[PDB]
């Protein structure tokens, strides 16, 4: 059997030059879950140009300079995290893949998170002045609390522990941006920037699968380790999430200073922290109370949460 | 005679939630060449796989919301008549396509949508679904 006496190129490149290389086999698939995820993320391809946000100009122009600045800062901060995940995080996953199709899926993820980053530019181009855009870039560069978050995750991507790299790859789309995603849903619940939140919904439709997929691959690898090493990895996940939750709270209290959104944004963050843990196969320790946000805001994320051919029969 | 029929892909999120519930459970097979035959009343628990598709028109496209294996199960009228109600799962980050396998099955079967949850469920979800199944089999 050719497959068991050959390596994928990326295995050959980084880990084992002792064997010849096999072309990807899309005809004989090891894991059907790979085909399910590939078909969905590629069929869900989108570009921000096809969501015109010029219809947001009226509601945007009614916001004062402070709220406009908050939106530009929040979104430039999200742009940084997407830039980290597209240029480092998702491409770093390719060489640590369990299957051939996983290598291509993470190439899709790296591209689509680039599209996520690029979409904030499309919003700024329509709504923001050159001064608002450049001020937001300076603020992101000079914000230590903001910078601490990606600085904590990047080392796992460049180090040689593939499981810790995978956890970081899940935590980015599963948790770290939701504190910022609160803002567009807060605004669109008040009829403000409704088209901008359509871009956010298309981003979440990608990120939910990215988190799920990295979580699913994490579980297949840890399940093979000894119970002792499985326990060690669980402790590492909870210790890292604790640290990241700490850094996120510090950042959101500064970001939302004088707007009063920090409390709700942090509860939305912890809601997503709970879903990060579940998609790693760990129970959420957060109460429904602890992760609660206002109903009108949650309805902007999902109205289905509730007012705000083979079938033979 | 409390019974759950459920479907779960290889990721086993719905499997793990159902294994936390009090009632006995039967799994609809992943393999499309296998079918099961159920002759007792059950609540149906299934995940959603529409993937947040939208039509040309602009509404939620529910195509593939219900896994093919669940359609094959429900296509057998002997299986279908024993469904007391449906609980659907997914992820709220799919927005207007969140857990929509439930509404689809509820409409097709004319049975109540009893509950919606995410992933492997929380303590609160287990407690609520335990109570709702009991009351479904009582009333
Ligand atoms: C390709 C794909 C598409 C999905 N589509 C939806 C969806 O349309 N709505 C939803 O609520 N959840 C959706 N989900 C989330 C799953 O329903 C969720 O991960 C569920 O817990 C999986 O259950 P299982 O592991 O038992 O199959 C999707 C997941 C994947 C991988
Ligand atoms: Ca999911």
């Amino acid at each position: 059997n050719y497959y068991d006496r050959s390596v994928s190129p990326v295995e050959y490149a980084y880990f084992d030059q002792s064997q010849n290389m096999r072309a990807i086999n899309w005809n004989k698939i090891v894991d059907e879950k790979d085909l399910e995820v590939w078909n969905r993320v590629t069929q869900n391809f989108w570009l921000p140009e096809n969501i015109p946000v010029s219809n947001d100009l009226p509601s945007w122009n009614e916001l004062d300079d402070d709220w406009q600045q908050l939106i530009t800062r929040t979104f430039t901060g999200l742009t940084l995290l997407d830039t980290v995940q597209s240029s480092i995080g998702d491409v770093a996953q390719i060489k640590n893949s369990l299957t051939e199709q996983e290598q291509v899926i993470y190439a899709n993820f790296a591209f689509m998170v680039g599209v996520h980053a690029r979409s904030y530019g499309t919003i700024f181009s329509t709504l923001c002045t050159s001064e608002q855009i450049e001020e937001a870039h300076e603020w992101v560069v000079d914000n230590e609390a903001l910078q601490a978050r990606p600085k904590a995750l990047i080392p796992f991507y460049t180090a040689d522990d593939p499981l810790k790299s995978k956890i970081a790859a899940a935590l980015m789309p599963g948790f770290l941006l939701y504190g910022g995603f609160y803002l567009p849903f807060y605004l669109s619940a008040r009829g403000k920037l409704p088209n901008t939140s359509d871009i956010i919904r298309l981003i979440l439709r990608d990120k939910v699968i990215h988190n799920f997929y990295s979580g699913y691959k994490y579980q297949l690898k840890v399940a093979k380790l000894s119970p002792e090493k499985q326990a060690e990895m669980k402790q590492f996940v909870f210790d890292l999430l604790d640290k990241m939750i700490g850094l996120e709270k510090t950042y959101l209290h500064q970001l939302y200073d004088g707007f009063g959104l920090a409390d709700e944004a942090i509860r939305f963050s912890l809601y997503n922290a709970g879903k990060f843990l579940q998609n790693l196969g760990y129970e959420s320790p957060f109460t429904k109370e602890e992760t609660r946000i206002a109903p009108e805001v949650f309805a902007q994320l999902s109205a289905r949460a509730d007012f705000f051919e083979d079938w033979d029969f | 005679k409390e019974l759950i029929v459920y479907f779960s892909t290889q990721s086993n999120n719905t499997h793990r939630f159902v294994q936390k519930l009090d009632a006995e459970s039967i799994r609809i097979p992943i393999d499309e060449e296998e079918r099961i035959k159920v002759d007792e009343d059950y609540v149906l628990i299934v995940p959603t796989y529409s993937g947040g598709k939208v039509t040309d028109a602009g509404q939620v496209d529910a195509h593939g919301a219900v896994p093919k294996q669940v359609i094959h199960f429900l296509n057998d009228p002997d299986n279908r008549k024993h469904c007391l109600g449906v609980i659907s799962s997914g992820n709220t980050n799919f927005g207007d396509s969140f857990a929509i396998a439930g509404p689809v099955i509820s409409y097709k079967l004319k049975v109540p949508l009893l509950y919606q949850f995410e992933l492997i469920g929380t303590k609160e979800d287990v407690e609520e679904v335990n109570r709702i199944i009991s009351e479904t089999f009582n009333a």
